[PDB]
DNA sequence: CCCCTCCCATTACAAACTAAAATCTTACTTTTATTTTCT
DNA sequence: AGAAAATAAAAGTAAGATTTTAGTTTGTAATGGGAGGGG
């Protein structure tokens, strides 16, 4: 009968539901984004505690030597220009081919958007992206990441030097990454915007309150004596890195859990104050200085 | 005796060539264009097959994402399209190139006496040195002068050989574009450190979580960042001026005053041809037809 | 009717052929870039490609610097570049 | 102006054989040579090389080597520094 | 106002095609008769797959749009011309349109069961869902326990649209 | 070997720079030039090709070794 | 499973994900359809414009991205999260249609007009001349 | 006017002389206030270590040497007897801006 | 197995200090560049 | 117009005084391992 092929269409729902990780990367943001701001005011201790040990970093941090997951999408088309978990060049020119094949598909369909709005009919014989074109924002891409790499490579070096003398990336470094390319930045970061900060917004935070059960798991030891007072009353210099104070043995776990909490605060109106300026450009004086011109040469006597 | 003001009408008209150059009948241009009822393809104007092929002299291709900006209505698909297409036809194509004509050792000679004799009389319409200018400026000029009669003054470069002990004065108009040159710098320095680091916070030990910059963090950020960035850095800019201007000073004794700056140095490194004879035939003759203009 | 795509007139492929044509020959290049990889104690092999690649590019940067060239003669209100308005176009490049 | 112009044809006609010459190849040399615009008053410029070139048909072809060029150049430029 | 996933349109060629000989010239496509009679390929921009019979009777599927069909068939046509068998592109048809909104409020499946349970049968074990058949316009929906209602069985897009418009009170009450 | 830049290929490049004469004694100063910048490229394709740890240079560390000084080659 | 990325190569990534916090809070799943629900408000003030969620392949960025990093940057590894990986499909996303876009008018927009298409238009006429395809 | 017809040797004193803190370009109290003034435009609590503001000195007194250098290079390209403005417009266009 | 508080050994490092290298003051001679007289 | 002489400017030489840099010492906070308990 006609079950049959109900199911066929439910599968392919839920397999395409499945295949897609944009959605599911983003699943993952929005989980850990909702569960901190409905358990900061209170509990800030035991959602870190949950969101650390059981949502853990290792869930979508990437690249790793382990996950060497072969999407093999150039043996499935035609239309288009190595053993498992091999690290090669063999398998870098075989994920370049595959990049290719991601760029004829937004290629294409950018054309084809554009053509129906315009009323243009397409030569299908032509529409692939040129060759020229695409080995050059793979090489784009190629030095994207290499300018990550190079920084922590000089500041590595930079860190010896100095002691021997003396003796993780977020959407906002992509967003400031493009900007050192200098790339133009500004809807990348509106888009950004309503993604990760608009969006979040609409939830109800009550959905998304720890259980009673959850609560009691993570609790942290109480009445012990604070000595983040002390140890700043004491202390040579005039401001300590948060990052440093983290993870001092001498803050007890309450110490730590208050200014982790001020700490995402800031940081995060930080991140935000400091990806915006990074897309506006630091030429906002507009005193703009005049080029050598055309009237900077001419003789007249 | 009127070679003066023909000269300068000579260099008016090629100055304004040289910046103002960018004949060619208006076409469609499709991606299927083979050779030497309706056309097909994208327009390309007058205006913009001229300054495509003018563009394609002056830059290659490659540089194609800069000069696009002179064709507004034209894609980068289409300007290299269309750059594809004409290499396909061109080699395709029946075969069968402008040249800089060489001049003689007299007629530079000339020229200079040329070039030198109108300076002097366009000298009285540049403007004049400032008064002076006060510590209420970034600039300290008075650092500047002591700066070229101790080190400048000794370049050995050939070409600027005699060089005058003290350095030249500025005008009033000058003065005021190194003042917004060097605002525009610290603008660029303060977005590649202060607010770089603008997402980690320290704790007010001696009393919210402000953000404080440190000279650690200056230099790491100096020497670390991408060259493209062009942060400069003072210890290096000093082995480049003695460089630059050939000048000659002790090797054995240390350069840098203190050891955390030489320490700053060494972070910031680690971190029988017939085309020739027709070509001087053609000069020949290109510059005896300048010298009977100019003798006339 | 016909809908044809619009042809490329000869002339269009003349000026072509004066724009992009590769100036310096291929042997005199060739060799000197072989002398190079000789005088780094390198034992790669440089393909045609590669060669052809170094070349394309090395006009672009001549080109260029001859741009940068004229600005220093024109600064010195003279139509013809000498040794030293390269210099001059070196140095502040550099 | 126009007859600064003149001037400027009759050298460049002094040099060139006079089998293959074209009103535009002579308008094409003022430019190479003297950077003159030629496209504003194309049409008195065009009369100009027209009505020269019909007083060219009376002295004969004379061709000078590149030897007899280089001296007469010196010439020119060591006599043009002087009333410098 | 629901929006559309899968669109299947029916292509014929007038030339006959010869499957095992496609099979090889295709790069990609996969062609077994034991199994299947059709030659199986995929195109990457439009995420369609085609069904390519020996008759020369083709049907694609995975389609986001009525148009993009087009172009999505003007290319497998255009594939299969190239491998020089001289098919023709004559007689676009789109034939199923499949259309699914999500209102966002969770339903119960069960009541819909009973109170009309004539033309609508839910067999929990057969099927996870409910199965509705309502007359008209002729488009078959199913109900989930979500709330995710899916329509199939349509022909353009505005028909679909007033298939939801006559459903849409009826999802909203009956919780 | 440097020599083999012969005098036409200097002058016919100026021209596409704009340059319209030229002095004669700037043929040596070219060739200064010519060999500096290919020395730069030469050293980064070749450094570009141990890291890929290949056994000869192709167009392509000739792109990447342009890439890393911020020029740009299209291969056509 | 471990990964998200293995998780998303008849379980799903959510129910893994759902599983992995004992089912403490719903899993916010947000399709494309109602992602573009939440941001139409915006869209049409013309703030912004295209998808803010990008449609290339994240595995075939994630697998050379893999490859490159493990063969030539091995400092980067575990280096993102997941909002740099969608980020970097946007900024790919980008630098294909920058190959595309021109300044053209209607005050001035630098969007795809008709350049491109017609570039490699072709009138068919099926009708007549079904053979062009 | 005057001229030095024989270029001797920069000793070591001159050289060190002017790698001081008060022998820079730059002017120590007003590029304190243009660098609060532009860190303002970052609303932020953003504090500068005194050390931090001299190191900013020396990197902005690196970038106006360079420049100073090359306008003067190319004002005496031009034979100038007073820099003018399009003499730093020209430096900078051979700079690459 | 991973959390916590607490211990304790070592190392980092700013502050104070000593010391040696550099440089400033005064005076002088000697080389370099400008100007006046002369042919 | 050119040279040759005159004069003044500049740099070189020196020693003793004074400032700056470089080395050492030293106190104590900073840092990380580790045991121990508790889940």
């Amino acid at each position: 009968e006609t079950l049959k092929s109900a199911n066929e269409l439910l599968d392919s729902l839920e397999h395409s539901h499945r295949v897609d990780l944009s959605l599911h990367l983003y699943s993952a943001y929005l989980l850990k984004r909702l569960l901190y701001k409905a358990n900061e005011k209170k509990h800030f201790y035991e959602v870190n505690q949950f969101v650390k040990t059981q949502i853990k970093d290792n869930w979508t941090s990437w690249p790793n030597p382990n996950t060497i997951i072969d999407p093999s999408v150039d043996k499935l088309y035609e239309d288009i220009p190595v053993q498992p978990g091999e690290i090669s060049n063999r398998a870098l020119m075989h994920a370049s081919d595959m990049m290719r094949v991601e760029l004829d598909a937004q290629w294409q369909k950018f054309l084809s958007k554009s053509a129906l709005d315009h009323d243009v009919t397409l030569d299908v014989d032509e529409l692939n992206i040129p060759n020229e074109i695409s080995r050059n924002i793979l090489v784009k891409l190629d030095s994207l990441f290499e300018g990550l790499h190079d920084k922590i490579a000089k500041e590595n070096e930079f860190d010896v030097r100095q002691d021997k003398h003396s003796n993780k990336y977020t959407y906002h470094d992509l967003v400031s990454r493009g900007c050192e390319m200098n790339e133009d930045m500004t809807d990348i970061y509106m888009k950004s915007l309503e993604l990760y900060n608009d969006i979040p917004e609409k939830y109800k935070k009550r959905k998304f309150r720890l259980p009673k059960q959850i609560l009691k798991k993570y609790h942290q030891p109480k009445k012990t004596s604070s000595y983040l007072k002390e140890l700043l009353s004491k202390t040579r210099e005039d401001f300590i890195p948060v990052e440093k104070l983290l993870k001092d043995k001498r803050l007890t776990s309450k110490d730590k859990s208050k200014l982790q909490r001020l700490n995402r605060e800031e940081t995060e109106d930080a991140l935000n104050k400091r990806t915006f300026f990074q897309v506006k450009g630091y030429l906002e004086d507009e005193n703009e200085i005049s080029d050598y011109e055309l009237d900077d040469c001419l003789i007249e006597l | 005796h009127q070679q003066l003001r023909k000269y300068v009408e000579l260099y008016n008209k090629e100055v304004e060539e040289f910046y103002n150059g960018a004949e060619f009948h208006p076409s469609k241009v499709h991606v299927k264009s083979i050779h030497e009822i309706s056309s097909v393809g994208v327009d390309w104007d007058s205006e913009e097959k001229n300054t495509f092929f003018w563009c394609l002299s002056r830059y290659s291709i490659h540089r194609v994402d800069e000069w696009r900006s002179l064709l507004p209505r034209k894609s980068a698909m289409e300007i290299l399209g269309y750059y594809r297409l004409l290499r396909r036809a061109s080699a395709s194509a029946r075969s069968r190139a402008p040249i800089a004509y060489e001049m003689s050792a007299e007629w530079v000679a000339l020229e200079t006496k040329l070039s030198e004799t109108v300076m002097a009389i366009t000298e009285g319409a540049a403007e004049v040195a400032d008064e002076e200018g006060h510590c209420e400026g970034l600039i300290d000029y008075e650092s500047w002068k002591r700066r070229w009669v101790a080190i400048y003054s000794h370049s050995r470069i050939a070409e600027i050989r005699p060089l005058p002990r003290h350095a030249l004065p500025l005008s009033r108009s000058a003065t005021q574009t190194l003042e917004r040159c060097v605002s525009r710098y610290t603008r660029t320095l303060l977005w590649c450190t202060a607010l770089a680091g603008m997402a980690s916070r320290s704790v007010s030990a001696r009393a919210s979580l402000p953000t404080v910059v440190t000279r650690r963090q200056v230099e790491r950020a100096l020497c670390t960042e991408a060259r493209s960035r062009d942060l400069h850095v003072l210890p290096r800019r000093i082995v480049l001026t003695l460089r630059k201007w050939e000048l000659d000073y002790p090797r054995e004794g240390k350069l840098f005053r203190t050891k955390e700056m030489a320490h700053l140095f060494l972070q910031s490194q680690l971190s029988r041809d017939e085309i020739d004879e027709a070509d001087l035939f053609r000069s020949a003759l290109h510059e005896n037809q300048l010298l009977k203009w100019l003798s006339k | 009717h016909r809908y044809k795509p619009g042809t490329v007139a000869l002339r269009e492929i003349r000026r072509f052929q004066k724009s992009t044509e590769l100036l310096i020959r291929k042997l005199p290049f060739q060799r000197l870039v072989r002398e190079i990889a000789q005088d780094f104690k390198t034992d790669l092999r440089f393909q045609s490609s590669a060669i052809g690649a170094l070349q394309e590019s090395v006009e672009a940067y001549l080109v260029s610097l001859f741009e940068d060239t004229n600005l220093a003669a024109i600064h010195a209100k003279r139509v013809t570049i000498q040794k030293k308005d390269i210099k001059l176009a070196r140095r502040l490049r550099g | 102006e126009l007859n600064d112009y003149s001037t400027m044809i009759d050298i460049l006609l002094s040099d060139m054989d006079l089998e293959t010459v074209t009103t535009k190849k002579v308008r094409m040399a003022l430019k190479e040579v003297y950077a003159i615009d030629v496209e504003s008053q194309g049409k008195a410029i065009n009369k100009l090389i027209r009505k020269h070139l019909d007083l060219v048909k009376e002295r004969p072809r004379f061709e000078r080597s590149l030897e007899d060029l280089l001296k007469e150049n010196a010439t020119l430029a060591i006599e043009l520094t002087k009333e410098i | 106002v629901p929006t559309l996933q899968n669109i299947v349109a029916t292509v014929t060629l007038g030339c006959r095609l010869d499957l095992k000989t496609v099979a090889l010239h295709a790069r990609n496509a996969e062609y077994n008769p034991k199994r299947f009679a059709a030659v199986i390929m995929r195109i990457r921009e439009p995420k369609t797959t085609a069904l390519i019979f020996a008759s020369g009777k083709m049907v694609v599927t995975g389609a986001k749009s009525e148009d993009d069909s087009k172009l999505a068939s003007r290319k497998y046509a255009r594939i299969i011309q190239k491998i020089g068998f001289a098919a023709k592109f004559t007689d676009f048809k789109i034939q199923n349109i499949v259309g699914s909104c999500d209102v966002k409020f969770p339903i119960r499946l069960e009541g819909l069961a009973f109170s009309h349970g004539t033309f609508s049968s839910y067999e929990p074990e057969l099927f996870p869902g409910l199965i509705y058949r309502m007359v008209k316009p002729k488009i078959v929906l199913l109900i989930f326990v979500s709330g995710k209602i899916v329509l199939t069985g349509a022909k353009q897009r505005e028909e679909i649209y007033q298939a939801f418009e006559a459903i849409y009170p009826v999802l909203s009450e009956f919780r | 070997n440097i020599q083999g830049i012969t005098k036409p290929a200097i002058r016919r490049l100026a021209r596409r720079g704009g340059v319209k004469r030229i002095s004669g004694l700037i043929y040596e100063e070219v060739r200064a030039v010519l060999k500096s910048f290919l020395e730069s490229v030469i050293r980064d394709s070749v450094t570009y090709t141990e890291h890929a740890k290949r056994k000869t240079v192709t167009s392509l560390d000739v792109v990447y070794a342009l890439k890393r000084q911020g020029r740009t080659l299209y291969g056509f | 499973d471990r990964n998200v990325y293995e998780a998303c190569s008849v379980v799903s990534a959510d129910e893994v994900l759902a599983e992995k916090i004992d089912n403490a809070v719903p899993i916010p799943f947000k399709t494309r359809e109602e992602i573009d629900a939440d941001v139409e408000k915006d869209r049409n003030e013309g703030v912004f414009e295209g998808n803010i969620i990008p449609d290339i392949d994240l595995r075939v960025v994630h697998y050379y991205a893999t490859q490159l990093c493990l063969n030539k940057y091995p400092h980067l590894i575990n280096a993102f999260d997941e909002t740099s990986l969608i980020t970097l499909g946007l900024l790919i996303e980008k630098w294909v249609k920058d190959y595309l876009t021109s300044i053209q008018t209607e005050r001035q927009s630098k969007v795809i007009g008709k350049g491109p298409c017609e570039f490699i238009s072709k009138h068919i006429d099926y009708r007549h001349a079904p053979g062009n395809i």
